[PDB]
């Protein structure tokens, strides 16, 4: 079958970043976090029509172990079923460590990388990461790093099968629940 | 984190200094021979102090607990290592219960 | 809901506040000593001795609730502050698991003394004659 992700985003001020976990960790599930810290690669194919395909390919440099992961993520839907929250077709696989060289040779360009590190909640099936983005020049090496902004980035993820109703009005609920801290809002990928 | 409890005594003890020196200067107020006029400014001032320290600190924390009010029931806890450890106890204990009998059928054994 | 609670608390605060100082503000309005008219001496010196009264008595259950708004906040901090608990429980993690781990070596050492002796013990009543 085909899946759907539903999302909300926000960002917050590092400063006042340790309340902010606090309240998380009271809220969230009694579970330690994880401190994760990801390489991010963005490969672009550029046909005949206009919109060129796009893919996402992921690897961990904390955990030795760990399969690559590739994701690809549709245009989001303009049906009124759920307004609260952006609605994408997404499709998710692990793969082995020689995906750069196939995507290379079925035709695929890099164009653009990234270093994300941050913390990781879980609550029933809601997925809460909060992380900093770091930039990546000199492409060969990823010791050279710069921070990119003075604040960290909060996301807001469910993942589920199609239909599925009342999903984005417990999510609203939840995002209530961190209003006087964080304001999370459903926006356009258009600027 | 026990500092806001300290805290809070402390200003319970202020409320009672500022009703104590109220009483005071009315006191001084009553008698023919009011001469301390220099110390009726004191109390007066400790009146004063007294009144604006309390207020301050009870208006301070409002202000804290409404930044950090939620109305959720903060469902963590910490049962499992608890149990852990009481299994552990009686684990011991049994070892200590067996070493006993151990020792008496050693000890008779030995004796005649 | 939780804004309605922290601002009926404020309002209890200054109205407590206001009620107080205007009290004594009056004590000091009635303070002057001045010449009489027409109201009778005796009768305004009891009744402003009967106010008197009455407005110590407002000051008195002034400052008790001013104490049970202390009591209130005291209450009500120690059970919402989520900083102060996360504290309390990784305390007593810790406690829980290093008296776990003493137990278990000291379980440990003595299985292999006992083992020790058992191996002696074996060996030396299975080469007897009986």
């Amino acid at each position: 079958i085909n899946m759907m992700e539903y999302l909300l985003q926000g960002s917050v001020l590092d400063h006042s970043l340790e309340s902010l976990i606090h309240r998380l960790r009271g809220l969230c599930d009694n579970m330690e976090p994880e401190t994760f810290l990801d390489h991010e690669m963005v490969f672009l194919l550029k046909g005949q029509q206009a919109s060129p395909f796009v893919l996402r390919a992921r690897r961990s440099m904390d955990r030795a172990g760990a399969p690559w992961h590739l994701r690809y993520l549709g245009q989001p839907e303009m049906g009124d079923k759920n307004r609260h929250a952006l609605v994408r077709n997404c499709v998710d696989i692990a793969t082995s460590e020689n995906l750069t060289d196939f995507l290379m040779e079925m035709g695929f360009r890099m164009d653009h990388e990234f270093v994300a590190k941050g913390h990781l909640f879980r609550k029933g099936i809601m997925k809460i990461m909060v992380y900093k983005i770091f930039r990546i020049l000199v492409p060969g090496n990823t010791d050279s790093t710069e921070a990119l902004s003075l604040s960290y980035l909060v996301e807001l993820s469910v993942v589920a099968p199609a239909g599925q109703d009342m999903v984005s009005d417990d999510m609203k609920n939840f995002a209530e629940q961190l209003k006087p801290l964080v304001h999370l809002e459903k926006i356009d990928p258009k600027r | 984190l026990a500092n806001e409890r300290l805290r809070a005594l402390e200003d319970i003890e202020r409320e009672i200094g500022a009703i104590l020196q109220n009483a005071g200067t009315v006191i001084l107020e009553l008698s023919k021979e009011k001469t301390n006029e220099r110390l009726l400014d004191r109390q007066a001032a400790a009146f004063t102090a007294s009144v604006q320290h309390v207020e301050a600190e009870l208006s301070a924390q409002i202000r804290y607990l409404t930044q950090v009010a939620t109305g959720q029931p903060h469902e963590g806890s910490s049962y499992s290592s608890r149990k852990d450890c009481q299994m552990a106890l009686k684990r011991v204990d049994y070892a200590r219960l067996k070493l006993s009998d151990v020792a008496r059928t050693c000890e008779q054994m030995l004796e005649n | 809901s939780k804004e309605t609670l922290l601002q009926s608390y404020n309002k209890r605060l200054k109205d407590d506040i206001k009620s107080i100082m205007d009290n004594f503000t009056e004590i000091i309005k009635t303070a002057k000593i001045e010449d009489e008219t027409q109201v009778s001496r005796a009768t305004q010196g009891e009744q402003d001795n009967y106010e008197m009264h009455v407005r110590a008595a407002n000051i008195v259950r002034a400052g008790e609730s001013l104490m049970k708004l202390v009591s209130d906040l005291k209450q009500f901090l120690i059970l919402n502050d989520f900083p102060s608990v996360n504290e309390a429980i990784d305390q007593r993690n810790q406690q829980l698991r290093t008296l776990q781990e003493e137990c278990d070596r000291k379980l440990i050492t003595l299985r292999d003394e006992i083992s020790i002796d058992l191996y002696e013990l074996e060996e030396e009543y299975y080469s007897s004659s009986s």
